[PDB]
């Protein structure tokens, strides 16, 4: 019944510093191994 | 604070949007405040309307902020993610590898030391592979091996480079255990997949938001520190929707819709990729254009108008595992005679 989150296709990824709202990184992956 | 925040995270998702035009289906992988870092450096040198096509198009409102405000928030910014810190590693350095004979205004390269913590690096660029080895070898020990060939060719005539890097490794909050991990399906297509080593996590309360507007899911995997991931899973083939709805109006709404929930499994794939871009294209799509004509401008670097940028490059990786996150990029901005 619980929510399951799977990612198993393609998704995005943003990597941000909550203290300077920095985003250091942005990426999408439609391919773990491309 | 948050002085630089608005228009470098309007800036990241123009570029995103450019980037993904290029090539729709590949993997992407960039650091924005790289990109924005070297290109406010190198608007430190510019004047007139090469000056104010680079900080329109980095977003910034040119009626309502100075150049000197936006140096300074660079300054301040830099010296914060530098700051030491035993939770997760974070370093950003820049640099300029010049031309010995090329004269540089005192007032540009005190500047730079100053405000970007750039040295000066006499530079043979007419020996071209040991130039090359020399500025791929300060990204490779700023990026921890990770950002190996940022400069692939280089002009034997090249003047100046201006490189900034970015290195981030952290750890997870909650990582995964090794042992859940098993290889699994990656859907590439509907129908069509690859087998992935498929990270698992039970019954984690994290923040969560079903985004029913854009057929979404948003999770956020926190780091220790003040760092985290914002994970972003679209319903299959809705990936081309979030991309051209992304904005800082939907990172916002998406971050104020987060509420914690506890998850009964989440998988994320064990992954590493890599990207290298050549900028000039987009660059001149967001209006950036005098400064790689004969019309340059950069009479700040040397107090005439003798420079002119030949290319603006950008490498970058990230690395995802059980136990936390490494990501590394480097930006080069290449710069000939005039
Ligand atoms: C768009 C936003 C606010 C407006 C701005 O000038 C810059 C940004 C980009 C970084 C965003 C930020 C806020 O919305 C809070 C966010 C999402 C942050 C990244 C992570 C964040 O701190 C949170 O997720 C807090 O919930």
């Amino acid at each position: 019944t619980r929510t399951i989150v799977r990612f198993n296709r393609p998704f995005l990824m943003i990597i941000v510093d909550h203290f300077t709202w920095s985003i250091f990184f942005m990426s999408k992956v439609t391919n773990p191994k491309q | 604070d948050r002085g630089l925040a608005s228009a470098n995270v309007d800036f990241a998702f123009s570029l995103y949007k450019q980037l993904v035009l290029k090539a729709p289906d590949k993997n992407v992988i960039f650091s924005p405040l790289s990109i924005s870092t070297a290109l406010a450096f190198l608007s430190l040198g510019a004047h007139n309307t090469t000056l104010t096509e680079i900080l329109k198009g980095l977003k910034f409102n040119l009626t309502e902020t100075s150049e000197a405000e936006i140096h300074q928030s660079f300054q301040h910014l830099l010296r914060t993610l530098n700051q030491s810190s035993d939770e997760l590693q974070l370093s950003m350095g820049n640099a300029m590898f010049v031309k010995e004979q090329l004269s540089l205004l005192d007032r540009f390269t005190e500047d730079a030391k100053r405000l970007y913590g750039s040295e000066a690096f006499a530079t043979d660029f007419q020996d071209s592979a040991a130039a090359k080895k020399l500025i791929n070898d300060y990204v490779k020990n700023g990026t921890r091996g990770k950002i190996t060939d940022l400069i692939k060719d280089l002009d034997s005539q090249t003047m100046m480079v201006l490189v900034n890097y970015i290195f981030f490794k952290a750890k997870w909050e909650m990582p995964f255990d090794p042992q859940d991990t098993h290889q699994s399906r990656f859907y590439l297509s509907k129908k069509k997949w690859v087998m992935v080593p498929m990270m698992s996590l039970h019954h984690l309360t994290i923040p969560y938001f079903r985004d029913e507007e854009l057929s979404c899911t948003v999770v956020q995997l926190n780091y220790t520190g003040n760092a985290s991931a914002l994970f972003i899973l679209p319903d299959q083939d809705k990936m081309e929707e979030v991309e051209a709805m992304l904005s800082r109006e939907t990172l916002a709404r998406w971050g104020d819709s987060l509420e914690f929930r506890e998850i009964g499994e989440l998988y994320l794939p064990k992954f590493s990729i890599s990207r290298d871009y050549n900028l000039n294209d987009i660059l001149l799509q967001l209006g950036i254009e005098e400064a790689f004509t004969s019309k340059a401008d950069l009479s700040g670097i040397t107090g005439a108008r003798n420079l002119a940028v030949s290319q603006v490059v950008h490498k970058a990786v990230l690395d995802v595992f059980e136990e936390g996150t490494e990501a590394s990029a480097a930006t080069a901005v290449k710069i000939t005679l005039l």
